[PDB]
């Protein structure tokens, strides 16, 4: 209980989404569904 | 031509006015509204 | 900071809690001044070390280089880039400025002084004081005349500026005898918003443009020194509200209507935004397309004058509204676009005839990547022109992009000047937090049946 | 624990973190 | 079709200058609150 | 191009424009550590 | 009553989800790296689209024989 | 402040015991608006004949032409114009006014100016009547949807032609037109704006039936249960509390909206934004920004291009691209 | 019940388990509910994601393939399977999993299982009424989206050759079967759907209006500047000034609202008749009985060369949608159509 920060947690979940959201961007423009 | 036309489109006038008139009731209608509300501002 | 049972204001509306803390408040001002000079030098030295020399400047998505190479830094006789190092010398000064703006607004943000007229009654200014705002606005609009100064100098004595009216395509021209006539400068600010003129997207050369800077510059610096010498008459302390907020909400009106304005700048000016750094305009690249397949369709053999479509009015050749000679296509829209690779080609009647047959230039007709791409389609996620376009290539032009983005944050702005006014006005009043429950005006209202 | 919230929680949790490795997993993927 | 010109210049003049000296003339002072 | 005394940094260059955006996300991470008080 | 506060904030969460969580990740991707995404939910691969008798899109056509027929124009 | 002309005007003209409140903005309202409410009607019912794309090919759009009220419009003004702002004075005839699509160009510009000083005027009657001052701001959006359809678009294509025909079959021509040059549908802004009316009716239902539920009796099966007492009390009817209860029983019970005040402004919030963010969505393809363009993304090892969803949307995208103004184009590539 | 003695079964108990206040309400609604919905959106997930349309459609609309969120879909099965449920024990799967995934079964499963799921979902939404004596209006309101599903995914679909017609569960898909509305049955000219198309506006204009008039409204209630902390729903007093907001609006529009009843059953009103007349015009739709012609107008047509309005406009749209869609639309038609026989304008 608070032994790790709740704002420290969702921060790191945070960047984790947005480094997840930033992979499925960047597959985009890579492999499969690309274009090329 | 087969038609009398103002012949007003473009040319970049000011304020669209071709004639005198039209830039003189301007500033008469004008003047006419700044009058009435110099003379009665304040309320009063 | 502070609370919100103290200053009354949430988080999502912390920035109201220092609008009484001028040290803070200033702060925060030049923190946000070394994000945009931050972003200025780090989107330089991005786009220059993402730029490709044999491309043109604006299939690579660059938007700023363009402003510079207008200026005449680094730019060739035809529109050839020369060399980057201007662009990043500009890149370089604009991140170190950026570091030290960045490092005066996290100072005063964080251990500056809380509130400036205690210690500093030059800087502290409390809302109400008309003359002081007045000061500051002067201060402000003297170092504005100064700015729009500059670029007077750079036209005039530092060599430079590109014209694109020049002959053979353009060329970085310095400009001699700006035109400084009032009855043409005021008669750009006055004129109709409309398709037959353009009320400020109409400056068709460089001496109308610096004779208009120079105006502003001059009338910048005297309406400076006025407000720093005056006083708000008593009409204008009737007709405005005194408030920081309501100051703030002018600000955003005007700056609404310079983003709107903006984005007619990107979409229609050609002049101030040559062709060669941000590619066709809306007009351009249509009226390329007419005088491309003319061009063509006559050097097959067919004549291109007594050419009808399938409505009757002219496959290449029809008339304007007024008796001008115009492309036939459904480019009539487009029959006002003046463009340095069509004015030698166009006579005082219409488009010349004969210098369409004859008269012809081989860079005029080297100038059809105008068309082939680059006309101001593009969709949101690249690709190619329009929407049933396939994946080919990849291309959105410049003046899309900033004229997208423009208008979007314009009547964001617009709409934020409209809450912080509404905001600003009911401060004043006193109503802001709601009615006071014991005494609403309603019930001292007669019905109204 | 293995309540009605634990099993709601990790029959929306569990497929949810599995599909977006095989996400992951795809983006990598080319012809 | 002059005259219809200077007719709608002169009503849209009219109609403008209300609006700019109405608003001129003491508009924030018109509030029941007080303040 | 960078000039040939600043290539081995153009990498660290391409990643300097979403600092910006990385700012209004640090004032948010602020908030939550002081809770959003 | 664990709020979702509290769970969140304790290091007895994170000491089991610091093997749960990747765990699942590395079987997602596991589960697409080995093929088995494809053998299981009958998508095609990339090089498995157009075999040599059809080059065209494949139509199913019938109904009470469809089993045996996309097992006849499936990718063997 | 009684025995002046300009003041007794001030006074009539700010005066809050109006059946309608006119204003400083109502005294630019009430004739623009007049004007385009008469004008749109008279067009409607006896609009001659006007050739939209400059081509020589008129179309009726007007009743006593030959068409009904949902394929009636008044039609927008004349390619071979432009943007070029022709009014009355501007033509050397009626007849030529008509033909050439003056009443679209003057009740659009009526109805622009009308709107926004409609937003002014409800700013200005919550300014006078005590209240808050953000309703303009809530109306901002429809607002701004109006100049991206009227103005905006035409700005950007370069002709009021381009504009939404003033009817209801020529509302769909625009649509359909505009699907197959922008591609509407796969704009995220246009994503977000359809989620934003479709969850305005959603937050508008589910407002209603928590509000229309959680009540105590004071309404029987007559027309009012009033036998407890009649009207003349203050004693409040409604409820907030089991209503929320409800909410939160309905999914998880930890999407806390006990707020009345956080609620209702969730629901200004939130089709507001999305309205706003379709109105931008439409003032950037109005600039060629379009939708998300996905044609033959799918490739497989050896390059066949793969079908898809996309695919056959753009498919449907170019049926609905040759049949546009069969007659108007007269070059390949369709950039005006 | 009704002072009766009233010996306990295992109904009394099941019944005083399943309706107990939890992290997640179950009651008896949960037995369909919960499993039918889980397995609807997973089913939509896993489509989205693995499942291809290769074998169905000649399409790729999945992850696997290199679709986005906003192209991959849950595709509708062949045409040729007609109107079959495609069970994975029925006879055309043959309790084949891997080929039942290509034979576009997923797309029954998902649309069954949805469907059950909107139904316990409103059972649910009766039962927690019931649970907290409240009228059940949210039920009488979701009674609309219901009807629009049903009348959408269900009986368009049956009403037409088979599944194939019923929308892919999607972003695209859904784009394409809108589309194909257009080009096909003239949608928008159909009164039922304009009347659907008002009833959602007008509910988002009144979502909108009511929120800002509340907000703008809101009394003093306090003393800081953030009115959201000025609210108690301990206090017995209304929140907002119904007087000042129905004179604000009177004086606006001319007419304003009286009655919080009215208003917000107002509020209910507007969406759920809208969705419901769209629901009926859908069903029109199954059938093919379109309003998608005037025949005074096309008469006028035939007869004048010079008579153009924005209807005919629409209809050569139609047409075009209909020639230059069918052939990648319906594979099982087979339409190998010559591009001369396809309608073109000029020069595009
Ligand atoms: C809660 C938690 C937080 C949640 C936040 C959610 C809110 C926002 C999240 C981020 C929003 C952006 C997501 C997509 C980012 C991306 O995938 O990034 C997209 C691109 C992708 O990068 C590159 O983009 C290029 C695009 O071509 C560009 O370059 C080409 C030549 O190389 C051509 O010149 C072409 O014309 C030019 O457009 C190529 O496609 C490259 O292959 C590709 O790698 O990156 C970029 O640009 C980055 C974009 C920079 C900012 C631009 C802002 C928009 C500005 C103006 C437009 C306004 C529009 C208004 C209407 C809408
Ligand atoms: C342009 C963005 C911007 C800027 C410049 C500011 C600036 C400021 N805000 Mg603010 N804020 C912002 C966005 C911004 N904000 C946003 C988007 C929100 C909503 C989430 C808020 C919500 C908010 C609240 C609730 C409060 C402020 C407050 C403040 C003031 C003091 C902060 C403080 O005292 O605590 C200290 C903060 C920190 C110690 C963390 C910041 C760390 C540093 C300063 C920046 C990061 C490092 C940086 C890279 C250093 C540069 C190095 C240099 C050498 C170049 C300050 C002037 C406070 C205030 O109003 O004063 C009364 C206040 O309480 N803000
Ligand atoms: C005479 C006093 C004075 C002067 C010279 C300035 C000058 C400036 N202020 Mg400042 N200000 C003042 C007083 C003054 N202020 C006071 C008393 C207050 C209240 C505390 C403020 C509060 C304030 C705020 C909140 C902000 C500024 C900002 C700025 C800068 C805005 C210009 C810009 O960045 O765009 C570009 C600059 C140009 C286009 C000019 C081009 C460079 C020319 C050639 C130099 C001009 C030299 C000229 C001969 C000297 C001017 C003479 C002087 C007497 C006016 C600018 C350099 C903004 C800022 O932080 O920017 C970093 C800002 O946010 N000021
Ligand atoms: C005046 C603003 C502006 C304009 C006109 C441009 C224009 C351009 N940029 Mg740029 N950029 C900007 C600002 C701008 N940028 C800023 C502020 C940053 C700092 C983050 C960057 C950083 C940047 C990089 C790193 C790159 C570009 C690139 C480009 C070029 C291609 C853009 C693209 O790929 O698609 C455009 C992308 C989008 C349209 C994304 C849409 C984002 C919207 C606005 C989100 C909002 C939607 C909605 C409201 C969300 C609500 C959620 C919210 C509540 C959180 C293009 C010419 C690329 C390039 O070509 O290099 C030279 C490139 O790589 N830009
Ligand atoms: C330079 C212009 C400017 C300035 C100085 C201010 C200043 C201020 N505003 Mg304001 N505002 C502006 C423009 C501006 N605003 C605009 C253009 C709008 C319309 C969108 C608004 C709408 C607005 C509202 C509704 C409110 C304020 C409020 C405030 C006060 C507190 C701000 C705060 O801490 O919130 C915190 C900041 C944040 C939480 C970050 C905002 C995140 C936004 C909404 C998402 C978009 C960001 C994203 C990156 C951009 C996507 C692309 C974009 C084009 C959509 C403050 C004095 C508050 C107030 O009234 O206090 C008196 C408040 O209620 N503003
Ligand atoms: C909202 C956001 C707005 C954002 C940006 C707006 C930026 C600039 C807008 C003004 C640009 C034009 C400047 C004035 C030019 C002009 O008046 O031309 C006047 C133009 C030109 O008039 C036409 O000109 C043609 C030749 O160019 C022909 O001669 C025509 O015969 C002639 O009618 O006519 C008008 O546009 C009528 C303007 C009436 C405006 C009434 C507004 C009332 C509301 C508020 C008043 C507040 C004060
Ligand atoms: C310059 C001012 C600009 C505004 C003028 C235009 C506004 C028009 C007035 C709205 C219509 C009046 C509604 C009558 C119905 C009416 O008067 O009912 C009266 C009703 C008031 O209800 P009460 O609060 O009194 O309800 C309690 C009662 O049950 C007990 O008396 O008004 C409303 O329902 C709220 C407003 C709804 C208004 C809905 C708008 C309908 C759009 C109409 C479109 C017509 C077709 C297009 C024309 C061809
Ligand atoms: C064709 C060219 C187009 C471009 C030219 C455009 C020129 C526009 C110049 C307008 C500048 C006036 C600013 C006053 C703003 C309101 C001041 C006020 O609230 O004023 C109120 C204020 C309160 O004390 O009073 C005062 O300080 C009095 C100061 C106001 C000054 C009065 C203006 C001069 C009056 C001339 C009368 C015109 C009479 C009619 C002429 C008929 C011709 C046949
Ligand atoms: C107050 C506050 C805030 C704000 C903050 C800020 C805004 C900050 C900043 C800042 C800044 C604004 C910064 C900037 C900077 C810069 C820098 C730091 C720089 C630099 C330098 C260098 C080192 C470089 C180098 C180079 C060159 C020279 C060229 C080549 C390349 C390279 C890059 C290498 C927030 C929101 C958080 C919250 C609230 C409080
Ligand atoms: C540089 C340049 C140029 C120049 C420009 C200029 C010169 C400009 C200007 C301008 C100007 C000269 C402006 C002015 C202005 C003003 C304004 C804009 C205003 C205002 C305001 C308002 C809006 C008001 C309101 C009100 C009223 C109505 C009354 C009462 C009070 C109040 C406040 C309420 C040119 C183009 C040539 C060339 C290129 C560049
Ligand atoms: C098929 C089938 C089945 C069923 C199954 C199930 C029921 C499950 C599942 C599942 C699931 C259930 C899955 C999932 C997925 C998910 C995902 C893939 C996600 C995501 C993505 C994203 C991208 C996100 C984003 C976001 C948002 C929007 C929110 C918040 C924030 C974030 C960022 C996170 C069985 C076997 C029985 C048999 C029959 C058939
Ligand atoms: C408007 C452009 C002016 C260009 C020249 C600027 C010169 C600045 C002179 C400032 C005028 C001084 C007026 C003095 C005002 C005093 O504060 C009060 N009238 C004292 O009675
Ligand atoms: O006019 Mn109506 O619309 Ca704008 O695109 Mn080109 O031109 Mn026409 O086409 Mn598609
Ligand atoms: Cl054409
Ligand atoms: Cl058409
Ligand atoms: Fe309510
Ligand atoms: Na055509």
């Amino acid at each position: 209980i608070g032994r790790i920060p709740l704002w420290l947690v969702g921060t790191v979940v945070g960047l984790l989404a947005i480094g997840l959201l930033a992979i499925f961007f960047y597959g985009s423009y890579v492999g499969l569904g690309s274009s090329l | 031509l087969v038609d009398d036309r103002m012949n007003g489109d473009g040319t970049g006038l000011p304020f669209g006015v071709n004639d005198g008139i039209l830039g003189w009731v301007i500033a008469g209608t004008l003047g006419t509204i700044w009058a009435i509300y110099f003379v009665s501002q304040k309320d009063l | 900071g502070r609370d919100q049972e103290t200053t009354g204001f949430a988080w999502w509306a912390g920035n109201a809690r220092l609008i009484n803390l001028s040290g803070k408040l200033l702060g925060a001002h030049v923190a946000h001044a070394g994000l945009i000079v931050f972003w200025a030098g780090a989107m330089n030295l991005f786009e220059v070390s993402h730029f490709v020399p044999e491309k043109p400047m604006y299939e690579q998505g660059l938007i700023l280089l363009p402003h510079i190479a207008t200026l005449g830094y680094g730019v060739g006789p035809g529109g050839e880039v020369l060399d980057t190092f201007p662009y990043f010398v500009s890149g370089v000064l604009h991140l170190i400025s950026s570091a030290v703006l960045g490092f005066g607004g996290v100072y005063h943000s964080l251990i500056g002084p809380e509130t400036l007229e205690e210690s500093y009654p030059f800087f502290g200014y409390v809302w109400k004081d008309k003359n002081k705002m007045t000061n500051i606005l002067g201060y402000h609009l003297i170092i504005l005349g100064c700015g729009a100064w500059l670029l007077v100098l750079k036209a005039l004595y530092f060599g430079g500026v590109y014209d694109t009216w020049a002959p053979g395509g353009g060329d970085v021209r310095i400009i001699s005898n700006p035109t400084t006539n009032a009855a043409i400068i005021f008669g750009y600010i006055v004129k109709s918003p409309f398709g037959g003129d353009g009320w400020i997207v109409s400056v068709d050369n460089l001496e109308d443009i610096i004779g208009g800077h120079i105006w502003i510059g001059t009338l910048c610096i005297l309406g400076g020194i006025w407000h720093i010498y005056t006083t708000p008459w008593p009409w204008a302390r009737r007709a405005f509200v005194w408030s920081g907020e309501a100051y703030l909400s002018y600000s955003l009106a005007a700056v609404s209507l310079m983003g709107f304005t903006a984005c007619c700048f990107a979409w229609f000016n050609n002049t101030a935004y040559p062709s060669e750094f941000y590619g066709p305009t809306g007009p351009e690249a249509s009226q390329a397309q007419a005088f491309t397949f003319l061009v063509r369709d006559q050097r097959l053999g067919a004549n291109v004058a007594s050419a009808q479509g399938p409505t009757g009015l002219g496959k290449y050749l029809m008339r304007s509204p007024t008796g001008e000679i115009i492309f036939g296509g459904e480019t009539m829209r487009f029959w006002d676009f003046r463009g340095p690779w069509v004015e030698p080609l166009r006579g005082p009647s219409g488009l010349d005839l004969v210098k369409l047959k004859n008269d012809i230039q081989p860079w005029q007709e080297r100038r059809a990547a105008e068309y082939m791409t680059h006309a101001p389609l593009g969709s949101l996620n690249s690709v190619g022109g329009v929407a049933t376009e396939i994946n080919a290539v990849n291309f959105v032009s410049p003046r899309s992009w900033l004229a997208t983005s423009h208008f979007c944050l314009g009547f964001f702005f617009f709409v934020g000047h409209l809450w912080h006014a509404g905001r600003a006005r009911a401060a004043a009043a006193g109503f802001e937090k709601g009615i006071d429950r014991v005494d609403e005006p309603v019930l001292s209202m007669r019905p109204l049946d | 624990i293995f309540t009605v919230r634990w099993l709601a929680i990790h029959a929306i949790a569990v497929p949810t973190i599995f599909f977006l490795g095989a996400i992951t997993a795809m983006q990598f993927i080319q012809r | 079709m002059l005259t219809l010109k200077i007719f709608v210049y002169t009503v849209v003049t009219f109609f403008v200058g209300l609006f700019i000296f109405g608003f001129l003339s003491n508009d924030p002072s018109r509030n029941p609150g007080k303040g | 191009k960078l000039p040939e005394a600043y290539a081995p940094f153009s990498p660290i260059v391409d990643v300097l424009p979403i600092i910006p955006v990385l700012f209004i996300l640090l004032a948010f991470v602020w908030q939550a550590s002081v809770s959003f008080r | 009553e664990r709020p979702f506060s509290d769970i969140l904030t304790s290091i007895r969460y994170w000491v089991i989800h610091s093997i749960t969580v990747p765990s699942l990740f590395i079987a997602g991707w596991l589960f697409v790296s080995t093929g088995l995404a494809y053998d299981v939910f009958g998508s095609p691969r990339p090089n498995e689209y157009f075999t040599e008798d059809r080059q065209d899109a494949p139509l199913i056509t019938d109904r009470f024989n469809a089993l045996e027929q996309v097992k006849k124009l499936s990718a063997q | 402040e009684n025995t002046s002309l300009w003041a007794r005007f001030c006074e009539w003209i700010t005066s809050t015991e109006n059946r309608l409140y006119i204003g400083w903005f109502g005294v630019i309202m009430i004739p623009t608006l007049l004007t385009a409410i008469s004008v749109y009607i008279i067009a409607f019912i006896a609009a001659p004949p006007v050739d939209i794309d400059g081509i020589r090919e008129p179309v009726s759009g007007s009743l006593l032409y030959g068409n009904n009220i949902i394929t009636g419009a008044v039609v927008p003004t004349s390619n071979a114009i432009g943007l070029h702002f022709y009014p009355i004075w501007e033509a050397a005839s009626l007849d030529e006014w008509l033909y050439n699509g003056g009443p679209y160009q003057l009740v659009v510009c009526h109805f622009f100016l009308g709107v926004c000083c409609y937003m002014g005027r409800e700013w200005e009657l919550s300014y006078r009547l005590g209240m808050r001052p953000w309703i303009a701001v809530a109306y901002s959006a429809p607002v701004a949807a109006a100049t991206a359809v009227f103005i905006i678009y035409p700005i950007g294509q370069g002709s009021f032609s381009d504009g939404m025909p003033l009817g209801i079959s020529g509302t769909f021509n625009f649509m359909i037109v505009f699907q197959a040059e922008h591609n509407i549908l796969m704009h995220p802004f246009h994503m977000f704006g359809v989620a934003g009316v479709f969850g305005g009716s959603l937050f508008s239902a589910m407002h209603g039936s928590l509000v229309t539920s959680s009540l105590i009796r004071e309404t029987t099966e007559n027309e009012s249960a009033n036998a407890g007492y009649k009207f003349g009390q203050e004693e409040e009817t409604y409820n907030i509390v089991a209503a929320h209860g409800y909410f939160g029983r309905l999914i998880f019970q930890y999407a806390s909206f006990n707020n009345s005040r956080s609620l209702h402004f969730f629901l200004a919030v939130w089709p507001v934004v999305c309205i706003w963010l379709t109105a931008l969505g439409i003032s950037t393809m109005a600039f060629n920004l379009n939708g998300f363009n996905f044609n033959q993304s799918v490739v497989d090892s050896n390059g066949r291009v793969l079908n898809t969803w996309a695919d056959i949307i753009n498919r449907a995208n170019l049926g609905m691209e040759v049949m546009h103004e069969r007659n108007a184009h007269n070059f390949p590539l369709d950039l005006a | 019940i009704g002072t009766y003695q009233e010996k306990r079964t295992w109904f009394d108990d099941a019944d005083d388990w399943l309706r107990q206040d939890r992290f997640v309400f179950v009651g008896w609604s949960g037995l369909l509910l919960l499993p039918c919905a889980y397995f609807a959106v997973g089913g939509w997930l896993t489509g989205c994601t693995f499942v291809t349309s290769w074998y169905t459609h000649g399409l790729a609309s999945s992850y696997i393939e290199g679709c986005n969120f906003l192209t991959a879909a849950v595709s509708t099965p062949a045409n040729s399977l007609g109107h079959s449920l495609l069970f994975v024990w029925g006879p055309e799967a043959q309790g084949d999993l891997t080929r039942w995934f290509q034979l576009g079964g997923l797309w029954a499963f998902v649309a069954l299982h949805g469907a059950f799921g909107l139904i316990g979902f409103m059972l649910r939404q009766f039962e927690i009424a019931r649970s907290v004596n409240l009228r059940p209006y949210n039920a009488i309101a979701f009674s609309a989206p219901i009807a629009v599903f049903v009348s959408v995914f269900l009986i368009y679909p049956l009403g037409q050759s088979g599944w194939f017609f019923a929308p892919s569960f999607g972003v695209a898909s859904i784009f394409r079967f809108i589309l194909f509305f257009q080009g096909f049955h003239n949608w928008t000219l159909n009164p039922f759907h304009m009347m659907g198309v008002a009833g959602v506006l007008g509910a988002a204009l009144l979502c909108a209006i009511h929120g800002a008039t509340v907000e703008n409204t809101l009394f003093e209630d306090g003393d800081g500047a953030n009115t959201f902390r000025a609210f108690n729903p301990t206090q017995a007093e209304e929140t907002y000034s119904m007087v000042t907001a129905n004179r604000f609006w009177s004086q606006i529009f001319g007419v304003a609202f009286s009655n919080k009843r009215w208003l917000h059953f107002f509020m209910l009103f507007v969406p759920v008749t809208g969705l419901w007349m769209s629901a009926l015009g859908v069903v029109g739709l199954a059938l093919n009985l379109r309003a998608y012609d005037f025949v005074s107008q096309e008469i006028r047509a035939a007869e004048d060369p010079e008579f153009e309005t924005f209807y005919t406009k629409n209809i050569l749209l139609n047409e075009g949608i209909r020639a230059w869609m069918a052939a990648q639309d319906q594979p099982h038609e087979k339409l190998t159509l010559p591009e001369e026989v396809l309608p073109r304008g000029n020069a595009l």
